[PDB]
């Protein structure tokens, strides 16, 4: 009970049971997964009163591979980690192509879990008198 | 109409690529919302009906309502019974029922109309106990409308 | 594409999220530079009392960045790939000047600007631009002009915290190792051996003399008022 | 019990309703065998409101009930509203019909 | 495959490793997979005995799997009255029957300490346990075989095996790594890292032996074979997790008011009634005709479906009667008795539950055949089963309007076995004394009756750690130094990653035998420090006596240098053998040489006191050798060696 | 009845049996009034003064037991106040005269 | 429906035309009516063959009458390596260095026989390797503790 | 903290220039320069130790 | 100032008014000065005013 | 316990090269420091009762 500040919620593709009546939830190491699927899912301009929110990677189909592109992708994903996910550092982005034929980009991001708490973490008994920005 | 594709409750679907348990889910979820909605599309339909719950002509039956909701893709499969989604005077029976006390409803209405010109009809409510029994609430009802 | 020789591109932003581009304000060039330079710069504070043999040295300020480099516009004739134009240079000088220095009156400022060439992307700022002129036609079209720049950087406050994860004010938790003892541990977490009995009374902890190697416990942080 | 329910292991055939979700509202079950067909809702109105009171500012619902009764909270300014009509009418036709 | 352009989110993908390089840390690992396949969605295992290079868990993961489910795990609950209140105590022990299988633990620990690419070598796949306290054993032979095929690679240069503990005796153990000792002075190209048989005193069923004492007396070469590996005391605590299924977990209760059996008596006599089989039961006994004839056999398979659940819900409950029973076993074979015969109409005996099944697949045949015939609308009744099908139900209903001539019939038996069921239950009523609700019930059931124990009892399971031998992370531990520093770095005083602590702790009184010894059979030591958490203490080899072999990083330096200059004389294998190739051979390997000495490996303030080559005929060949076709080349090398000793002096002056 | 944030005093003086440096002071004050004739060196290297040190933690962990509040320190194995306390069920109610 | 506008039995793919949040309408997809080929799936792959052969036909124009031997041989081969030399650096082909980018054969014993030299014929082998679009992107997600 | 042979160094950063010189094709570099100026780094513990300061 | 667009299919009012006004919170006075009830759909030809704020 | 290695009064003990006289010694001390453990320990213990 050490880890309540990463908290506990709705899981993202949201069952619903009958043996109980409730609603499945995450939490902790879970939780933060299945926020980046959440936010990679997502478009800048879906939500209705938080107009940036989510990404761009879809700015690069139908382009071919090179250079610049890797560096693009990447300067993409920190900052929307940097903008969505408080709890998290990312560690590498690794970005290759797997397919001669095929029009595939692989990208494999890896990360670590912070073991503090962040100033924009909204958990409720914490953001209360920690969340300062 | 207001959620991300992700969810995969808009009417372009979801890709058939993500298999039968997401597409399953997503049908749970619109059960789920379909709480919320019946509520609001009820008080979206009462406005409607002021015209006609202080009508001088003739008012209504009910004092409460509600709608079918159709902009909805799967409502056909979502209702045990998509009959009722054909005639909203059906779906408020089945759905508001009892709890619309229309007597007594209907009385204040009809009491504040004929107030509104200073006249007053208290005396029906025992004098025509004389006359009739329990029926005299739809009598009484019939001859306050064609006083207005 | 290993094989192709890319060219470095300006483009012009509207807000400093960098999402809304300016319509008609890219610029490519066509000849890339040699070279290009950078500058960092930190500020200490050294105040020291007479008398003494040396100053306590006092972190204060990291100083904006700065990008330098340098451009050629030529259409001559002798450069493969390329057409010889009626007007020379003059379209390619003004599209230049349109992205990277022209007043905006939708937003009452000169532009956002991305610059990126292979490994390199730079937001920021024109401060410095110098052009001359060199050759010219008979008519007095100019062909070969050259121009250096300087760039300032940009960063919104709100990814500046964000870089800065700035954490005795926030919450901690660690799991006991073998070789652990709380006021050693106590020290490395507050600066301060003292904070161990309150450590233990947040923890439920009574022989916190022997710690067992499997617990976690949490470090609450100082009250401030 | 008028909206078919899912199970996540079958290819979309409905198995039952959401009869289960509302079940820890009322605390005696007699009250709701047969809910569908009541013409008297005073016993059962009755317990809903000892269950609202038990749990005010307890932080102990399910999640799916927190939702539904937060949201049934926000209306009440709609009712505020909404009921400002009888009022609004009558000023309308004795002022702006009448002239008076 | 996709078929629409957009951005996918996937858990498991495939990665495109490519390019291999020289490295020195490359260990070989044999021993037991969950599977072993080519193809990731195949069902033929066909990896056995190739040896596969792996870059990650990632690829492990693809061909070889995971981990075996414990089938040792306990779980215990006792129920008692305080004051008039009920209090429960939930207890979870330490299983002590665990799965044999090592190797999907030992690779975490590998990679997690710093292990790079490696070697994978299956024996054979995992079995099954006998019972909850049989686990499955390992043969010796399979190892032997896995390291004969490994003996063909080039590659490898260290050789680990993860399960090699959990062989029947010790005497097999040695045997295994009497072998690898031998096979690493045949090749002349690697290095064995070694374990003893346990950290406490066991039994060989004659004697208590002590592990030290028992190594040594185990391996039994000499010198020559002692110099190609080290050995490593005591194991470690990781902090990994145990792999298991909470279906498979039962729970034992006990409670001050036994109520078991009324629970399960309750729930019978609300089963033998109408609700729950009368109905069902009384119920059960051309592209328009295809649609009318699949809407009536649906109807019969929703029916027939209903009746089988009905049947697991039943054995469910009787089970619990069954287990709570402690006493009096007349009544245990009373209700077993009653059950086993109501399960007869369902299963092999006489099987409604394949009716069920064949109708649905029938259904579906019958409803796709006008996609291309007539013909088939015909056979799936006729030439196929659906006649034979509803027959197995009823024999020949057909008969008559109302069904008659039922010869035969699946239907209705079942009134008769419930009564005997509840009969036999309800004689436990007075028998059962100590078990509560719950009992003889499986974990994953009882989630949707109570809550809050259930996750007591997971938070109490998962806080059982893994114990491991620590060969594997040393393998990790000699990846990092080589890359950070190199070859001829000791890899003492290095720490290790996922360790809590060392299963023992020991002393300096002990410690010192295991440094220096007379027999030279060195064991190097994994120790705690204050403030610094778990270290590797010391780097010597099994002949820690000798004057040249006695470090690790000697013997690893020398076995690198070797093969890279015989790499680099292979181009002259078939030169004519005079003076203009003599020259060339020696340039060649002085060349190689001066960079090793620039690097750091080799010692001499100059070339001339760091290493020479001599090649020549009087001075290393003959006129004999020139005739055979010989060629020999003397080479010499000073090289470097470590501190392991500090000495400190203090002494004054007055000002 | 919800949950509070939690945090810890930056005050840490009480000048009594759970203050280290409190202890720790008056410890070398009586070393002094006792046996300065001999004992002068109090430097940190000394093992007289490594023992008071070590000492003035054990008080402390001796203060805090102390402190566990009642409920706790005479709880019985099996919870209930049986030996300890009578209730008011049945130390209150009185015969009915 | 999309799915099978991309990618069907019969080859005979449809581009798609959607709208798109804030953004408005977008031409999605861009494959040939024989969408399933190997070489020519690609709108882009086959528009620019057809450019890069008729900018190589024109070239060899000026050679068309002269004498069909050695000396003429090697003046078609440098002028058709210019030109493919050219569209690598632009980024058309594919390949680290041209040796993995383009070919061009000619010759008598390569491409060409002694009743070729009668005939009158002269055989050019021209081989190239090109850059491919990327349609679909895949992310992965993994993490360790601090 | 620097360190190089004989030398050994304690203290910060003040000022540095990185200049970019030759590339790959596709604009990696694989050549460039640094000038570094570091500052001196003494704490105040430690400075009146070595001030071993002595009619007092 | 004062501006004018023409809906296009895909826009919603609230993100067409963070464009223009650099906040999202306006879109009920946006739609009170153009008549619209049934905001939170747009038909896909209609041409709205965009009105500016008052100064004091 | 909370004494450092050198003084040999841990559980690890003294190392062999120091000689006999100093593990004698620490036994000397060992019996010194119970004077103060046994009082200690009968605080404790009279919480107990």
């Amino acid at each position: 009970k050490s880890k309540d500040f990463l908290g506990t919620g709705w899981g993202f593709p949201p069952e619903f049971e009958t043996s109980i009546g409730q609603v499945k939830t995450t939490s902790g190491v879970e939780d933060i997964q299945k926020s980046l699927e959440i936010l990679f899912s997502t478009k800048i301009g879906e939500r209705i009163m938080q107009p940036t929110y989510g990404c761009n990677l879809d700015e690069l189909l139908f382009s071919p591979i090179n250079r610049t592109l890797k560096t693009y992708v990447i300067e993409l994903i920190k900052n929307a980690i940097l903008y969505h996910e408080p709890r998290i550092d990312p560690e590498k982005i690794d970005i290759t192509q797997g397919n001669e034929i095929e029009g595939e980009l692989l990208i494999h991001l890896q990360y670590i879990v912070r073991a503090t708490n962040s100033r924009k973490n909204m958990v409720y008994p914490f953001y209360l008198e920690e969340g300062t920005n | 109409h207001e959620f991300p594709e992700t969810y995969g409750i808009s009417d372009i679907g979801l890709p058939p690529k993500l298999g039968v348990k997401r597409a399953v889910l997503a049908r749970q979820l619109k059960g789920y919302l379909l709480f919320f909605d019946q509520i609001l599309a009820s008080y979206f339909e009462h406005l409607s009906k002021i015209k006609s719950l202080l009508s001088l002509d003739q008012g209504p039956s009910f004092t409460y309502f509600t709608q079918a909701i159709k902009d909805i893709k799967d409502v056909e499969e979502l209702f045990k019974d998509p009959t009722l989604l054909e005639n909203d005077e059906e779906l408020t029976k089945s759905l508001i029922g009892k709890l619309d006390d229309t007597i007594e409803r209907r009385n204040q209405l009809m009491d504040h109309l004929i107030a509104r010109f200073a006249e007053n009809f208290s005396s029906y409510a025992f004098l025509m106990k004389f006359l009739y029994g329990e029926s005299t609430d739809e009598i009484v009802l019939q001859d306050k409308q064609s006083f207005l | 594409s290993e094989g192709k020789l890319e060219k470095l591109r300006i483009v012009a932003y509207k807000d400093s999220k960098f999402s809304d581009e300016v319509e008609n304000g890219e610029f490519i060039t066509l000849l890339n530079p040699e070279k290009y330079k950078f500058q960092y710069r930190v500020e200490q504070n050294e105040d020291q009392a007479s008398g003494t043999s040396s100053a306590p040295i006092r972190f204060n300020k990291i100083l904006p960045q700065t990008l330098e480099f340098d451009f050629l516009f030529d259409r001559t004739g002798v450069i493969a790939g390329y057409e010889v134009t009626e007007d020379g240079i003059i379209n390619d000088i003004d599209h230049f000047k349109k992205v990277v220095y022209d007043y905006n009156g939708e937003k009452h400022k000169p532009n956002y600007l991305m610059i990126t060439w292979g490994s390199l992307l730079f937001k920021g700022y024109l401060k410095e631009m110098d052009i001359e002129y060199k050759l010219f036609r008979p008519d007095g079209t100019p062909i070969r002009a050259m121009a250096t720049t300087k760039i300032g950087e940009f960063v919104e406050e709100e990814l500046r915290t964000a870089q800065e994860n700035n954490q005795p004010d926030m919450s901690h938790y660690r799991t006991v190792k073998e070789g652990d003892t709380l006021p050693l541990m106590t020290y490395r977490i507050y600066g301060d051996s003292k904070y161990y009995l309150e450590v233990a009374k947040a923890n439920g902890l009574t022989n916190f003399r022997r710690l067992k190697t499997g617990t976690e416990l949490i470090f609450p942080p100082l009250q401030k008022q | 019990r008028k909206i078919h329910f899912f199970p996540s292991d079958l290819a979309n055939e409905p198995l039952g309703d959401w009869r289960n979700f509302f079940s820890t509202i009322v605390s005696d079950k007699t009250l709701i065998s047969d809910i569908e067909n009541l013409d008297d809702f005073e016993k059962l109105r009755g317990n809903i409101e000892e269950f609202l009171a038990a749990y005010d500012q307890s932080g102990k619902l399910t999640p799916h009930l927190t939702l539904f009764v937060s949201f049934l909270k926000l209306l009440e300014t709609s009712k505020k509203r909404f009921n400002q009509l009888t009022k609004r009418h009558l000023d309308f036709y004795y002022q702006e019909i009448l002239h008076l | 495959t996709y078929k629409t352009p957009g951005v996918y989110i996937e858990e498991i993908t495939k990665f495109p490793p490519s390019v291999a390089q020289v490295e020195t840390a490359i260990p070989a690992f044999i021993g037991y997979t969950q599977f072993a396949r080519t193809k990731p969605s195949v069902d033929s295992d066909d990896l056995i005995l190739k040896p596969k290079r792996i870059s990650s868990l990632l690829d492990f993961t693809t061909y070889y799997g995971g981990a075996q489910n414990e089938q040792g795990i306990t779980v215990k609950l006792t129920d008692t009255l305080i004051e008039g209140a009920e209090n429960r105590t939930i207890n979870v022990p330490e299983p002590t029957f665990k799965s044999p299988y090592l190797m999907f633990y030992s690779l975490q620990m590998y990679f997690a300490n710093g292990g790079g690419p490696c070697y994978i070598v299956s024996t054979g796949v995992y079995d099954d346990w006998s019972d909850s306290e049989t686990p499955p054993t390992i043969n010796f032979s399979d190892l032997e075989s896995g390291l004969a095929v490994i003996r063909k690679e080039d590659e490898p240069t260290l050789l680990l095996f993860p399960d090699a503990t959990n062989l029947p005796t010790d005497d097999e153990f040695y045997s295994l790594y009497n072998s690898a000792l031998m096979q690493c002075n045949d090749l002349q190209d690697r290095f064995t890292i070694l374990d003893t048989y346990s950290d406490q005193t066991y039994n060989d069923g004659v004697e208590d032996l002590d592990p030290i004492p028992a190594l040594r007396n185990g391996i039994n070469l000499t010198k020559d074979y002692l110099k190609y590996g080290a050995a490593y005391y005591p194991f470690v605590q990781t902090i990994l997790n145990y792999q298991y299924s909470a279906d498979e977990i039962v729970i034992q209760h006990l409670s001050y008011n036994p109520n078991a059996i009324a629970t399960a008596l309750d729930n019978l006599n609300a089963v033998n009634g109408p609700t729950f089989i009368d109905a069902i039961l009384d119920d059960l006994r051309n592209s328009v005709k295809v649609a009318n004839f699949a809407s009536l056999v649906e109807s019969v398979l929703s029916t027939l479906n209903e009746l089988i659940d009905a049947k697991e819900e039943i054995n469910k409950d009787v089970n619990s009667a069954i287990a709570s029973s402690e006493e009096d076993n007349a009544i245990k074979t009373a209700i077993s008795d009653a059950l086993d015969v109501f399960n007869e109409d369902f299963e092999g005996a006489d099987k409604i539950e394949s009716v069920a099944k064949n109708l649905s697949d029938l259904l579906i045949k019958i409803k796709q055949a006008d996609t291309n015939t007539k013909v088939e609308n015909v056979l799936s009744i006729n030439a196929l089963n659906f006649s034979a099908e509803f027959e197995k139900l009823l024999t020949y209903d057909v008969n008559t309007g109302l069904t008659a001539s039922v010869t035969l019939d699946l239907f209705a038996n079942i009134g008769t076995r419930l009564d005997d069921i509840i009969a036999a239950v309800s004689a436990a009523e007075p028998i059962d004394v100590n078990n509560g609700k719950l009992n003889g019930r499986l974990l994953s059931d009882i989630e949707p009756l109570d809550n809050a124990t259930y996750n007591t009892i997971l938070l109490e399971i998962n806080s059982h750690k893994v114990t491991l031998p620590p060969s594997s992370s040393m393998a990790g531990a000699y990846a990092r130094v080589d890359n950070d520093r190199g070859v001829w770095k000791s890899p003492a005083n290095i720490g290790l990653n996922y360790v809590s602590k060392p299963s023992v702790t020991v002393s300096h009184e002990e410690q010192e035998s295991m440094n220096v010894h007379g027999t030279g059979k060195s064991v190097n030591a994994i120790r705690s420090f204050v403030g610094k958490g778990t270290l590797v203490w010391g780097a010597r080899t099994l002949a820690g006596n000798d004057n040249e072999w006695r470090y690790i990083s000697v013997r690893r330096f020398f076995n690198m240098a070797e093969e890279s200059i015989k790499k680099a004389t292979e181009q002259f294998v078939f030169e004519p053998n005079d003076g203009n190739t003599w020259v060339r051979v020696r340039a060649m390997i002085e060349n190689f040489l001066i960079l090793q000495w620039r690097a750091g490996a080799l010692a001499g303030a100059k070339p001339e006191h760091a290493f020479y080559v001599k090649v020549g005929l009087g001075q290393t060949m003959t006129a004999q050798d020139i005739l055979e076709g010989n060629m020999n080349v003397e080479i010499g090398l000073a090289v470097v060696r470590p501190a392991e000793f500090i000495i400190l002096k203090f002494s004054h002056k007055m000002q | 009845t919800l949950n509070k944030h939690i945090s810890i005093p930056k005050d840490m003086s009480s000048k009594d049996d759970l203050d280290f440096h409190f202890l720790r002071e008056e410890g070398i004050r009586y070393i002094k009034e006792l046996g300065s004739n001999f004992w002068t060196d109090y430097n940190t290297h000394d093992p007289g003064i490594t023992m008071l040190e070590v000492l003035c933690y054990a008080i402390s962990d001796l203060g805090n037991r102390i402190n566990i509040p009642i409920e706790d320190l005479i709880a019985n194995e099996e919870g209930g106040v049986k030996g300890q306390f009578y209730k008011v069920q049945e130390i209150l109610p009185s015969a009915p005269t």
